[PDB]
C-alpha cells in the first residue's frame, strides 16, 4: 500500500490503480513455506484486511492484489475469498504459483511472452496467446509485470501492443518498471553520482538489478 | 425387365451445388438383395466405456419386420478373429418407453468386454459382431454383421478425445474422382487412396461435401 495521498492523485487526476497488500516471501524456499502455514495466516491477514479498510472508498483503486512473489498457499485462498466477501465492487488477483491458480480472478503473469512459450516445471509461462484458451480457460490476461526496462531495453514491447490490440482477453499489462531504484552519493568533491547495489558497502547485493 | 429414367436436373439439384464437375447417370452399384418375410430390418451398435478403458458394453439394439412370435430370438455374437469373446441371447420386446408400452419388435442386447482392444487410425482393432435372427430352438432364419472398432469420441474441456486422449487431425479432403471414369469409385482407386494417405501421414479424411 502506497502513501495515502497517491490514491487522492490517482482520483483527482484519473489512473487505475491496483492496490497491492504489503506480503512479499520470496526468498523463502519453496516460495510459499509462510504462505501455506497456516501459523502465519494472521500476520498476512492482516496485512490485507487493514489494506482494504484504509482504500476501499477510493475510486482509482479498480482492482485488489494479495501480494507478490509468495508462491501460492492456503493463506492466498483465504484472503482472496475475504476480499471477495467483504467488497463484491473489484476483482481481486494475485500472480504466485503459477499466475492463475484459484487465487486470482485475472490472469496475471510476470514476463510470459507474446509467441514463445516458457514450460517451466509446475509454473509455467505460456505464451499469452496461447495460455488464454487452454483448456477450461476463461478469463481475462492482464500482465502484472512485463517489458522489463532495465539499462537499454524494451526490444519488441510493440510485439506485445500488437497482441493486446489483435486478442480481446488480452487487456495489456503493467510494465516494470516506472523508476530507476538509483541512490545520490557523492565523491571528494561534492558531485554526486547514481549509486547501485552493492556501492554502500552491502553484501551480498544484486548490483544494477535494482535499476 | 427394369426401366430406369434418370433426370439430370431436379429440385435435389438445388442442394447439391458442389464445387466439382456436374454429371449425371446411375454411378454406383445396382444390386439385388433376398430377405425373409420376416427378416432384421435394422441393428445399431454403441459401445461404452469405464473410465480408463479396461471394460466396455457393447450394446446391439436390433429390429424386426414380420409377424411377432414367442420363440423369435436374436443373438449377437462378438468375434476376435476365430474366437468368440461374448454372445447375448434375448426374445423381442424392448424396455417400456411410455404409458402405451414399449417396442414390441425390437430387443437390446448387452455384451461385457474385458479389455477391449481399441480402435484408433493408429492401430484399427476391430471385433467382428454377428447379429442372428433364429427360432429358440436355434434354426437360423436369417444373420447380417458388422465390423465393431471399440472407441469413443468425446469432447471434454474443449477438446476433442478419442479413448480420452486428445486428437491431432492430419485430414484431406477427399471428392470421388477418377479421370477416365468420372464420378464412379472402384476398389482398387479407394485402397490406392488410403495407402498414399497413410503413408504421407495422414489419419484423417471428409468426405467433401458428401
Ligand atoms: O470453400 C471451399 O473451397 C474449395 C475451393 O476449391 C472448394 O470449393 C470446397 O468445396 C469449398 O468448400
Ligand atoms: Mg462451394
Ligand atoms: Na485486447
Ligand atoms: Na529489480
Amino acid at each position: 500500500p502506497n502513501h495515502p495521498l497517491w490514491y487522492t492523485l490517482c482520483d483527482r487526476y484519473g489512473l487505475y490503480v491496483v492496490d497491492e497488500a504489503n506480503i512479499e516471501t520470496h526468498g523463502m524456499v519453496p516460495m510459499n513455506r509462510l504462505t501455506d502455514d497456516p501459523r502465519w495466516l494472521p500476520a498476512m491477514s492482516e496485512r490485507v484486511t487493514r489494506m482494504v479498510q484504509r482504500d476501499r472508498n477510493h475510486p482509482s483503486v479498480i482492482i485488489w492484489s494479495l501480494g507478490n512473489e509468495s508462491g501460492h498457499g492456503a493463506n492466498h485462498d483465504a484472503l482472496y475469498r475475504w476480499i471477495k466477501s467483504v467488497d463484491p465492487s473489484r476483482p481481486v488477483q494475485y500472480e504466485g504459483g503459477g499466475a492463475d491458480t484459484t487465487a486470482t480472478d485475472i490472469i496475471c503473469p510476470m514476463y510470459a511472452r507474446v509467441d514463445e512459450d516458457q514450460p517451466f516445471p509446475a509454473v509455467p509461462k505460456w505464451s499469452i496467446k496461447k495460455w488464454l484458451s487452454l483448456p477450461g480457460e476463461t478469463r481475462p490476461l492482464i500482465l502484472c509485470e512485463y517489458a522489463h526496462a532495465m539499462g537499454n531495453s524494451l526490444g519488441g514491447f510493440a510485439k506485445y501492443w500488437q497482441a493486446f490490440r489483435q486478442y480481446p482477453r488480452l487487456q495489456g499489462g503493467f510494465v516494470w518498471d516506472w523508476v530507476d531504484q538509483s541512490l545520490i552519493k557523492y565523491d571528494e568533491n561534492g558531485n554526486p553520482w547514481s549509486a547501485y547495489g552493492g556501492d554502500f558497502g552491502d553484501t551480498p547485493n544484486d548490483r544494477q538489478f535494482c535499476m | 425387365r427394369l426401366a430406369v429414367m434418370v433426370l439430370r436436373w431436379s429440385d435435389g439439384s438445388y442442394l447439391e451445388d458442389q464445387d466439382m464437375w456436374r454429371m449425371s447417370g446411375i454411378f454406383r452399384d445396382v444390386s439385388l438383395l433376398h430377405k425373409p418375410t420376416t427378416q432384421i430390418s435394422d441393428f445399431h451398435v454403441a459401445t461404452r466405456f469405464n473410465d480408463d478403458f479396461s471394460r466396455a458394453v457393447l450394446e446391439a439394439e436390433v429390429q424386426m419386420c414380420g409377424e411377432l412370435r414367442d420363440y423369435l430370438r436374436v443373438t449377437v455374437s462378438l468375434w476376435q478373429g476365430e474366437t468368440q469373446v461374448a454372445s447375448g441371447t434375448a426374445p423381442f420386446g424392448g424396455e417400456i418407453i411410455d404409458e402405451r408400452g414399449g417396442y414390441a419388435d425390437r430387443v437390446t442386447l448387452r455384451l461385457n468386454v474385458e479389455n477391449p482392444k481399441l480402435w484408433s487410425a493408429e492401430i484399427p482393432n476391430l471385433y467382428r459382431a454377428v447379429v442372428e435372427l433364429h427360432t429358440a430352438d436355434g434354426t437360423l432364419i436369417e444373420a447380417e454383421a458388422c465390423d465393431v472398432g471399440f472407441r469413443e469420441v468425446r469432447i471434454e474441456n474443449g477438446l476433442l478425445l478419442l479413448n480420452g486422449k486428445p486428437l491431432l487431425i492430419r485430414g484431406v479432403n477427399r471428392h470421388e474422382h477418377h479421370p477416365l471414369h468420372g464420378q464412379v469409385m472402384d476398389e482398387q482407386t479407394m485402397v490406392q487412396d488410403i495407402l498414399l494417405m497413410k503413408q504421407n501421414n495422414f489419419n484423417a479424411v471428409r468426405c467433401s461435401h458428401y
